[PDB]
């Protein structure tokens, strides 16, 4: 019988390979709902005549 | 109005001398805000 949760040792003295990395994972899923979020646009100069 | 899930809200506000409940005249409503929600609505209530 074992307690599943274990602790991460965190100190600056640990080696570089085992240093903790903050990971941000973006989940991209295309559903049948109307699309909203899009990439950034670009505005150019306006000329007349 | 519900068009393909997009909600179109139209609003008009004018002061009026009407006696009870309705005036006599012609007034055209103006657009207010559009809500891209997409929820189905089969019933509604008022809030007091």
């Amino acid at each position: 019988c074992y307690f599943p949760l274990q602790s991460y040792g965190f100190q600056p003295t640990y080696g570089v390979g085992y240093q903790p990395y903050r990971v941000v994972v973006l989940s991209f899923e295309l559903l049948h709902a109307p699309a909203t979020v899009c990439g950034p646009k670009k505005s150019t100069n306006l000329v007349k005549n | 109005k519900n068009i393909d899930g997009y909600f179109k809200i139209y609003s008009k506000h004018t002061p009026i001398n009407l006696v009870r409940g309705l005036p006599q005249g012609f007034s055209a409503l103006e657009p207010l805000v559009d809500l891209p929600i997409g929820i189905n609505i089969t019933r509604f209530q008022t809030l007091h």
